[PDB]
């Protein structure tokens, strides 16, 4: 079994690279960040543009949804992140606190928290409908790529240039497990029992966090001068994404480890991917080559 | 924007 996942839209709008991809956990939408300082909005199934929201004084590094579908948080290079109403596309709210570029976000489960890491060298923890900051984890001691919360919100996992990876307990703040290359991207597997973490030695790893071990590793790609975003597709069969340096989204059985496809169409760097939450559905976006976002649709 | 800069040989 391998995928067929096939080119149906590229989603032109953005002046400068786009950065990040990623689709509403409802399944409607897909929101895009780029170098231009902008957020735009377009049709999961259409690629169909809906809006631009611009507020940001620098390029935007990262985009992340909250749980409803109805807020968004980014991180840019002015040093801030910023709340925002997808509805009306107007800033709520401005998370001042971080003294370089935000480069990672995200809201945990429950959207009453988002997590931020920085250039600054930490991550930190804001409240949604505040606006304030609740702690601020002295997490690395070099810029961190990735953050992410787990399936309940209870373990935050962060990710930096230093090497390492970390599991922090969200309600202490204490960290719980250090595990031990720059580490561009990390993130939880759905069941949370899992880290899928990218390394600038052109490698992926699936960890066993607690255990301390590394189950899996994917390689045959190009990756090592950008964090790019890295999925777990599991809506048919079971495959790893990621995008490539090599301007491919490379696609791996989970299992075997094998490349089972390698998505040609993109002129410059695959910085992001996503995968549908409900369809066998792939975003990709590219650098200032290319500045366009494209979707491809799958038996499986 | 960091991201799409990269960095550090």
């Amino acid at each position: 079994v391998k995928p067929n996942y096939a080119l149906k839209f590229t989603l032109a709008g953005h002046t400068k690279a786009v950065s990040s991809v990623k689709f509403s956990p409802n399944g409607e939408w897909l929101a895009s960040s780029s170098a231009d300082k902008l957020i735009k909005i377009w049709g999961a199934y259409d690629g169909k543009f809906e809006k631009t929201i611009s507020g940001h004084k620098l390029g935007i590094s990262d985009v992340a949804w909250s749980s409803d579908s109805n807020l968004l948080v980014s991180a840019s290079d002015d040093k801030t992140l910023k709340i925002w109403d997808v509805s009306s596309g107007k800033c709520l709210k401005t998370l001042k606190g971080h003294s370089n570029y935000v480069f990672c976000c995200n809201f945990n489960p429950q959207s009453n928290l988002i997590v931020s890491g920085s250039f600054d060298e930490s991550v930190r923890i804001w409240d949604v409908k505040t606006g304030k900051c609740l702690k601020t984890l002295p997490a690395h001691s070099d810029p961190v790529s990735a953050v992410h919360f787990n399936r309940d919100g209870s373990l935050i996992v962060s990710s930096s240039y230093d090497g390492l990876c970390r599991i922090w307990d969200t309600a202490s703040g204490q960290c719980l497990k250090t595990l031990i290359p720059p580490v561009s991207f990390v993130k939880f597997s759905p069941n949370g029992k899992y880290i899928l973490a990218a390394t600038l030695d052109n490698t992926l790893k699936l960890w066993d966090y607690s255990k301390g071990k590394c189950l899996k590793t994917y390689t045959g790609h190009k990756n090592e001068k950008y964090c790019i975003f890295a999925n777990f597709s599991v809506t048919g069969g079971k495959w790893i994404v990621s995008g490539s340096e090599d301007n491919l989204v490379y696609i791996w059985n989970l299992q075997t480890k094998e490349i089972v496809q390698k998505l040609q169409g993109h002129t410059d760097v695959v910085i992001s991917t996503a995968c549908h939450p409900t369809e066998n559905i792939i975003a990709s976006a590219a650098l200032e080559n290319d500045k366009t976002i494209k979707l491809w649709k799958s038996d499986c | 924007c960091a991201r799409s800069e990269g960095f550090y040989t």
